């Protein structure tokens, strides 16, 4: 029974995406992947990976497709082993599903070797120790919250709040520039976004079919049954894992959304007869993050540089599946809904926010007292808001209106048009880099920029920008006054 | 009914060998006619209320 | 003649002469617009040809179905044609695309469209057929003989109390 | 015609509070059918059970109108027939009613010529009125800032100290003055002291004529009675209702006296049956009961049900599950203040909180 | 020859619309997600659903039609399908159920509605408009064939009046255009009341909307399995003609009396809750559905499914766990303010709020160009909100325009737009706006007072919506005819009508003044 | 005042749903672990 390749059971019980399957010769190892033989006036097939035992002949298991027409004593066989996924260069210029088949319609992979979706973390001795800064391009995540070179990297956000631009940016200010790797997760979101991705590579020729190409998509949406959705990462990360190992090379791997792979473990575990816990998630959850988030690492060999986007559903961060996965990120971006609607984009909040690298001795001693004097003004300013709500601003000190005034030029200057927005923002994008930044910020705190108007530094780039927006409206004051002399 | 069900009977290939058995059974809600029920394969030939 | 790919870079078929052959064998020309879309289901992109021979069919065809359709115009429904056939196909008009359209202007007495039209072919194309300028002009004197020159429930006066606003 | 049901005699197999596990061994009736409890038992009053759920072939699970005390195991209980029936005609006028439909008013029996179903089908979309028309209550505040909608439903929110006992009085002599339309009131979890008051007012102000013609039915299944009760008075009334509507053809006003605690007592005997509770803890059925009761209510092509129902906010929270669901059936609303009263001004209405939905040209001239 | 039927079993137990069967011992067995017919009667028989198949056999079904009359020990025959609906062209017109059963109203291509959406390699980007009537919605929140936007408002904000309207004004263009183009329409009424149902079945009958549109209903006295159902077999009615090179506007009134429904039949088979008591794959539910609405690929012959899901929100929270969801999966949002409607200002489109996220690349360039700076104008008159710029004046004569309660035909609305923007609309007071436009749109001031100049424009030309769309006012062609019938409108107006207007003072003058602009507000 | 009055009604109202929630799940594991079937024993031996 150690090989169990051809082992024959027969479906038992079918609760919906969770089918039980009876082996009269021992259920075969967990994990393993079964396939239902019997055709039923199916138009797919039918893959059931076992994810528990009943008993020594029974086995629950999730099914990777619809689970329609099928009837008990339906003969199943294993396949001999765990799902495996195309793994190589082949897979590079390619769109897969979670069951490792092309969905691109243009031919044969040809991989070398497939290597199962399930593996082990790597360990403490293989963990590296490396930090450098990934400059993004943007202003707020570039100063307050640096990303660092092979680290995980967090999105938090609502519905609509503007987690899919941000990756959209970080995704052509870096990976296309990037000469390592790069594979895109696709858990739980819109196929359309998946389209536009695949055109859009194309075009910058990141995906040349007739060359050679650099990206692997791997992607399982939101029509995918749950069980897809729930292993669709784990068949992503596999692949990055190979060319980090077996090749040394960086890659960028952009997951969106991780939330979407803790919803679907739950959906089944209300199915597999679990007992829940708040709120209603498996009781899982912290154990299927840290397995997935674990392998997400950069090692001895080769470095991982993770971004994932995270949903949090009724706008509570302090959900199980987002507040669990803070824990387990480098760089943290939170996004508010209020900050999106008073027009600031991209609408971090920079007090909720942290990051791993902002420490003198990785970043310079200037960026990092900058970025501290920063939020040090944006957490007096949000004090003093609570005054300036009640009674007003002209209630508050002398210094008081000049921390004020400082802090409103700040927001507006934290924000940013960019250059996949054109159509939102109507602006052409802004590619800042990080030493204008830093500069641009330290002067705005000095109060060199005391007698700039406040509008000039909403969405702009540097300083310079916002001293040719300053001189704009300036001269565009003169047709208001010029044209009211001449009415006068 | 007998016509019926050796009817049904002969159309089963996987009861060949199967001699056929009657077993009446009262459906209170029919009124008029009767149904026939043999290895799954269910004939009504009857009515209800009006 | 060279192999054409789609947005993802798959070919399609070229034969468009079939289907072209079939345009021209249909009586009302709302069937002309199911060839269309059997075209495009069976991945043959309608070309500069076929859309000339569909205009055609639009103006040679008697109506658009059997029985009448409320509000129907084959001014309108060439129109559409051609800008599908611009703004979603990216294929330019030619002369003979246009001509059909003022024929049909001319054909259903629509004078004040084959003005527009006149000044649509001299800007675009090589000028107009003076025959049809010719004609079209002719249509706009009998209309201004016969006192049909505008929509005479306009020309009635009224004043603020007295429209009726409906 | 008869169901083959009647007469089927069963045995009660559990009993757990109000609700009692009937066997039946020639198969159990009918969901919604009635039976009664023949055994002797020594109690004060009949008892009745309305099956609600199926728990075999030949198991039934009901829910006793009455208190379930001194019931035995093995009891006999006999089908009725039928779901409950409740008298209808031009004899229930001017007299006061219960689930049963049993005159609880001591004077004389009712000498009915007919019974209906207490569980009837709502009108099919083809049975629907051709266009909504407008029911003139003689009122110039709400004929003219919230007209009422013949077949459709009004929320009367206010409570004591605003004059919405006179108000209701008043609307029911009007219809019946103008449109010549009979009224159907329907205390749903009424205190019983309040539905005295009622009575002796409708009697003063001739609206029940005992010695004359009355022009209003009473239907009270007050707070004291088991939710079994106050979940299917409703229903009751609205059947009576129906049949003016139907059979008359009439403009008929259907008042409940709260539409709040049917949702309440529909939520207690769902609580009973050990359905899990929704949000806020209402029962997962909530949209449908309100639904199966709402769509009753509406102006067909032989007549109409025009309902005025008052609402209660619980906890004052306007987004509560009940109300908030209440509200997506309402056709109108009428608010009415207490200041407005202590001005002077009856009814007391404040235009300004009220609304209507046929307050546009196309309905209204 | 015998018509023989397939008996699995028999009903043992009714909760309410859930139900379970036990298998009669040796008989053929019954499959997943498939359709069981009881013999409520030797003759009827009542639909439901296979949900559960269990370690003993008994199966559990959700009960779908005539749950009244169905009881314990009664006969289960199987039919070993999925559900398949009646679709196609002689659907149209009609009003069905989830089952597909006809709906009687007052005086054969069969769809799978268990069907997987198009995959990656099968759409393409939205291209095509579709045109909603409404200036705003138009303008601000453009949208694509192939796209799906969410409706979300409070109660009696209008949110079906705006999409049944959106039903309503491709008639004409239907009427004109080549039958491939036109946009067929399905309405899924989801839990509404019968009664709207039938005001909203006559609304469209009056417009001869019935020949390009089919209504699904499921009345709130319906039990829940059928509300679960029909926007599933609504969409599978659309799938038909997206998957024949044709588009369709599904509409869904609306997703969150579904997700209650579902809610409903989760809680009566003791699932484990979600957030707000909701089970945990109600996001699922509406991911299934919305996922079929696509722009399919021209390899796959470019057809299209529209959705519009509608959903209800409390006091205007737009953070509630079903809003959110939907907001997660849709293409862009249309946010229907309850103060703006209460105002008077409808349909009360938030524009502040609404967005579209995939439709720019939709909208003809007529429209696109009179819009951004639309865009503009309006952006800065919602910051400076005495002194009155011309931001200002344009921003408030675009806010009054605005208001409509019919759909507009695109060349109304589109010239109306451009003569707002440039400043045409200068000298016209803010009240007199809507009369100004009835005047423009369906009189003729030059024709009236003998001053007519152009030779084609018109605005009785209604042929010249299709020049306009597809040469841009902004044209050398039909540019310099458009501003000189522009110009003499308002010189017209404002020597003739607003001067009059100016000079009431009479008291029943001015209740007929009143009056007149009522109508007019009303028409255009 | 109307901003603080809307999170106090949606906080007694998700208090009520999470905490009937809360007491649902445990009677769901002491009726679900009532372990059942057909036990076998020697009956006899007793
Ligand atoms: N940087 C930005 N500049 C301007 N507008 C933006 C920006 N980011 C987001 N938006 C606006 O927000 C909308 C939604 O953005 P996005 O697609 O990123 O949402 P999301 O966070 O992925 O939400 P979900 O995935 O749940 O739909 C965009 O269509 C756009 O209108
Ligand atoms: N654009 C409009 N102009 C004028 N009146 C309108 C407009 N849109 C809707 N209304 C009116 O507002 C009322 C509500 O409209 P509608 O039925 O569309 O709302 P709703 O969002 O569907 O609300 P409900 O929850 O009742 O379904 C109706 O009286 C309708 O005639
Ligand atoms: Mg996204
Ligand atoms: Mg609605």
């Amino acid at each position: 029974v150690a090989d169990h390749k051809g082992r024959v059971g027969h479906v038992s019980q079918v609760i919906g995406a969770v089918v039980d399957v009876h082996f009269a010769d021992g259920v075969p190892p967990v994990l393993t992947a079964l396939d239902v033989v019997d055709k039923l006036g199916r138009d797919e097939p039918l893959t059931l990976e076992i994810v528990q035992h009943l008993d020594a002949h029974t086995g629950r298991c999730i099914a990777m497709q619809t689970t329609d027409l099928l009837k008990l004593k339906a003969k199943v066989v294993s396949t001999g082993g765990n799902i495996s996924v195309p793994v190589g260069r082949e897979t590079l210029g390619r769109i897969f599903n979670v069951l490792g088949d092309a969905i691109d319609q243009r031919g044969p992979v040809g991989e070398k070797l497939r290597m199962p979706i399930h593996a082990v973390a790597p360990k403490l001795a293989d963990q590296a120790a490396e930090d450098a800064v990934l400059t993004t391009g943007i202003k707020v995540i570039d100063l307050i919250l640096p990303y660092c070179k092979g680290g995980k990297i967090g999105l938090f956000g609502g519905a609509g709040v503007g987690k899919t631009v941000i990756i959209m940016e970080l995704i052509n200010n870096v990976a296309k520039g990037h000469g390592g790797f790069s594979v895109f997760a696709g858990v739980g979101e819109r196929t359309r976004e998946g389209t536009d991705l695949y055109l859009e590579m194309m075009q910058s020729k990141v995906i040349d079919l007739k060359g050679e190409s650099k990206c692997v998509l791997v992607y399982g949406q939101m029509n995918e049954p749950p069980g897809a959705r729930a292993r669709v990462a784990q068949s992503a990360l596999t692949m990055a894992e190979y060319f980090r190992d077996v090749e040394g090379q960086d890659v960028l791997l952009f997951i969106d959304n991780i939330f979407r792979f803790t919803q679907a473990n739950s959906e089944v575990s209300a199915l597999l007869g679990r007992i829940p816990a708040a709120v209603g998630y498996q009781p899982t959850l912290a154990e299927d993050l840290g397995q997935l988030q674990e392998r997400i690492t950069s090692t001895t060999k080769g470095s991982i540089t993770s971004v994932q986007a995270v949903y949090v559903p009724a706008d509570d961060i302090t959900d199980p599946a987002p507040a669990t996965t803070f824990s387990h990120l480098d760089a943290t971006t939170v996004l508010d809904r209020a900050v999106a609607e008073s027009g600031i984009y991209p609408a971090v909040n920079p007090l909720e926010c942290a990051s791993r690298i902002m420490d003198p001795d990785v970043i310079s001693v200037d960026h990092y007292n900058v970025a501290q004097d920063v939020v040090q003004m944006l957490t007096k300013y949000r004090e003093l808001q609570d005054i300036i709500a009640v009674l007003g601003i002209d209630e508050l000190s002398e210094e008081d209106k000049l921390i004020v005034d400082r802090a409103r030029k700040l927001v507006k200057f934290l924000s940013q048009p960019f250059q996949v927005a054109e159509v939102f923002t109507g602006m052409t994008g802004h590619y800042v880099q990080l030493d204008d930044t830093i500069d641009s910020f330290s002067g705005l705190l000095m109060g060199t920029y005391d007698q700039v108007p406040e509008m000039a530094f909403y969405m702009v780039g540097g300083i310079n920008s916002v001293l040719e927006k300053a001189k704009k409206m300036a001269e565009e004051a003169a047709e208001l006054e010029k044209m009211r002399r001449a009415r006068v | 009914a007998r016509r019926v069900a050796e009817e049904l009977h002969k159309g089963l290939k996987e009861l060949a060998d199967y001699t056929l058995v009657l077993k009446t059974v009262v459906d209170r809600t029919i009124v008029k006619g009767f149904a026939v029920e043999l290895a799954g394969q269910y004939v009504n030939k009857a009515e209800g209320q009006q | 003649a060279a192999k054409k790919y789609d947005l993802f870079g798959y070919e399609v078929d070229t034969n468009t002469a079939p289907w072209i052959e079939k345009i021209k064998k249909c009586k009302y020309y709302d069937e002309a617009g199911e060839v269309l879309v059997n075209m495009n289901v069976s991945n043959c992109p309608p070309d500069i040809a076929t859309y000339n021979a569909t205009l055609q069919c639009i103006y040679q065809s008697p109506s658009k179905q059997s029985t009448p359709v409320d509000n129907e115009s084959k001014f309108c429904a060439m129109m559409d044609l051609l800008e599908e056939m611009q703004h979603r196909n990216r294929l330019k008009p030619n002369e003979e695309s246009w001509t059909w359209v003022m024929k049909e202007c001319v054909k259903s007495g629509q004078f004040r469209l084959g003005y527009c039209i006149q000044q649509v072919m001299e800007t675009e194309c090589k000028g107009c057929p003076a025959d049809l300028v010719k004609a079209n002009e002719a249509n706009a004197q009998k209309a201004k003989t016969e006192g049909k020159e505008h929509p005479g429930h306009l020309s009635q006066q009224a004043g603020l109390f007295d429209v009726k606003v409906e | 015609p008869v169901a083959d049901h009647k007469g089927r005699v069963g045995h009660v197999s559990q009993v757990i509070g109000a609700v009692v596990d009937v066997h039946f061994a020639d198969g159990v009736p009918p969901v919604l059918t009635a039976l009664d409890v023949v055994d002797k038992l020594g109690r004060d009053e009949p008892l009745t059970l309305e099956i609600v759920q199926h728990l075999d072939a030949h198991t039934g699970r009901c829910i006793a109108m009455q208190t379930t005390d001194l019931l035995k195991l093995k009891a006999k209980v006999v089908s009725t027939g039928g779901n409950i029936s409740v008298p209808v005609g031009r004899e229930t006028l001017g007299r006061i009613f219960n689930v049963l439909g049993d005159a609880i008013d001591q004077r004389g029996p009712v000498g009915e010529k007919l019974r209906m179903p207490i569980h009837a089908v709502a009108p099919k979309l083809a049975d629907q009125a051709a266009e909504d028309a407008v029911l003139t209550t003689g009122i110039k505040v709400i004929d003219l800032i919230l007209p009422y909608c013949k077949g459709g439903k009004i929320g009367l929110f206010g409570g004591a100290g605003v004059g919405k006992t006179v108000i209701i009085m008043e609307l029911i002599n009007n219809v019946a003055k103008g449109h010549g339309g009979f009224s159907v009131f329907a205390g749903v979890g009424e205190r019983t002291r309040e539905g005295t008051d009622l009575y002796l007012e409708m009697m003063q102000s001739k609206v029940i004529d005992l010695k004359g013609e009355s022009k209003c039915v009473l239907v009270y299944g007050q707070m004291n009675e088991p939710p079994g009760a106050r979940a299917r008075v409703a229903q009751s009334a609205l059947t009576m209702a129906e049949y003016f509507r139907d059979v008359e053809g009439q403009d008929v006003l259907l008042f409940i006296d709260n539409i709040f605690r049917f949702t309440q007592a529909n939520s207690e005997v769902s609580a009973l049956l050990g359905r899990i509770p929704a949000a806020v803890g209402y029962q997962p059925t909530l949209a449908e009961d309100l639904g199966q009761l709402q769509e009753r209510i509406t102006s067909t092509t032989k007549g109409s049900i025009t309902s005025v129902q008052a609402v209660y906010v619980p906890a004052d929270d306007i987004t509560d599950p009940a109300p908030a669901t209440t509200f997506s059936h309402l056709d109108a609303t009428t608010v009415l203040d207490r200041a407005v009263a202590e001005s002077g001004i009856y009814p007391a209405v404040n235009p300004l909180e009220c609304a209507s939905r046929i307050m546009d040209p196309d309905v209204i001239s | 020859f015998f018509k023989t039927t397939e008996m699995i079993g028999y009903v043992h137990s009714i909760d309410g619309t859930i139900a379970t069967l036990i298998p009669a011992p040796g008989n053929p067995g019954v499959a997943y997600n498939t359709i069981i017919q009881i013999q409520v009667s030797p003759t009827t028989f009542a639909a439901g659903l296979v949900f559960n198949l269990e370690k003993d056999g008994r199966i559990g079904i959700i009960l779908m039609d005539n749950i009244t009359e169905v009881q314990s020990g009664q006969k289960v025959m199987a039919t070993g399908q999925l559900l398949h609906i009646p679709v196609g062209a002689g659907v149209l017109g009609k009003v069905v159920n989830p089952l597909g059963h006809e709906v009687p109203v007052g005086l054969s291509t069969l769809g799978k509605v268990d069907t997987g959406a198009p995959n990656i390699v099968s759409r393409s980007p939205v291209n095509y408009n579709l045109l909603t009537g409404f200036k705003a919605v138009d303008t601000m929140i453009p949208i694509g064939r192939g796209q799906r936007e969410l409706i979300v408002g409070d109660r009696q904000t209008g949110k079906t009046s705006i999409a049944v309207s959106t039903i309503i004004n491709q008639v004409r263009i239907n009427q004109q255009i080549l039958s491939k183009n036109a946009v067929i329409s399905i309405y899924v009424s989801i839990g509404q009341r019968c009664s709207n149902v039938a005001r909203i079945h006559r609304l469209l009958q009056s417009y001869g909307a019935l020949r390009y549109t089919t209504v699904m209903a499921a009345t709130a006295a319906e039990p829940a399995g059928l509300q679960y159902l029909a926007p599933y077999a609504g969409v599978t009615m659309g799938e038909y003609f997206m998957n024949r090179g044709r588009h369709c506007l599904c509409v869904y009134d609306d997703l969150s009396k579904q997700a209650v429904a579902y809610r409903q039949i989760s809680l009566l088979l003791r699932r484990p809750p979600g957030r707000e008591a909701y089970p945990g794959d109600v996001f699922y539910l509406h991911s299934r559905l919305l996922e079929r609405a696509a722009m399919l690929s021209p390899g796959k012959g470019g057809g299209s499914v529209t959705a519009l899901p509608i959903v209800e929100t409390l006091s205007n929270d737009v953070t509630a766990y079903i809003v959110t969801n939907v907001i997660s999966i849709t293409d862009g949002q249309i946010y229907l303010d309850t103060k703006l409607f209460t105002g008077g200002q409808r349909p009360a489109v938030n524009i502040g709020l609404s967005v579209s996220r995939v439709g720019s690349s939709a909208q003809n360039a007529a429209m696109k160009g009179v819009a951004g700076k639309l865009k503009g104008i309006l952006a800065e008159y919602r910051k400076l909100a005495q002194v009155q710029t011309i931001p200002m004046i344009r921003g408030a004569r675009f806010v009054a325009l605005f208001n409509q309660k019919q759909p507009s035909y695109f060349m109304n609305a589109i010239v109306s737009l451009y003569a707002c923007l440039n400043g045409y609309l200068d000298d016209v007071k803010v009240q007199y706006v809507k009369f100004y436009e009835y005047l423009l749109v369906h009189r003729d001031l030059g024709i009236m007072y003998g001053t007519a100049k152009n030779k084609f424009f018109y605005m009785y030309v209604q042929e010249l919506n299709y020049l306009i769309r597809f040469f841009t006012l902004n044209s050398p062609i039909l540019h310099g005819e458009l501003e000189e019938m522009l110009k003499q409108h308002t010189h017209l107006f404002l020597q003739h009508y607003q001067s009059k207007m100016n000079a009431i003072k009479s008291e029943k003058d001015v209740k007929a003044l009143k009056n007149l602009l009522y109508s007019c507000k009303r028409a255009v | 005042q109307q901003r603080t009055s809307s999170l106090y009604n949606k906080t007694r109202q998700f208090g009520i749903t999470a905490a009937l929630i809360e007491i649902l799940s445990a009677m769901s594991s002491l009726e679900g672990n009532a372990m059942k079937g057909v036990r076998r024993n020697k009956f006899w031996e007793g």
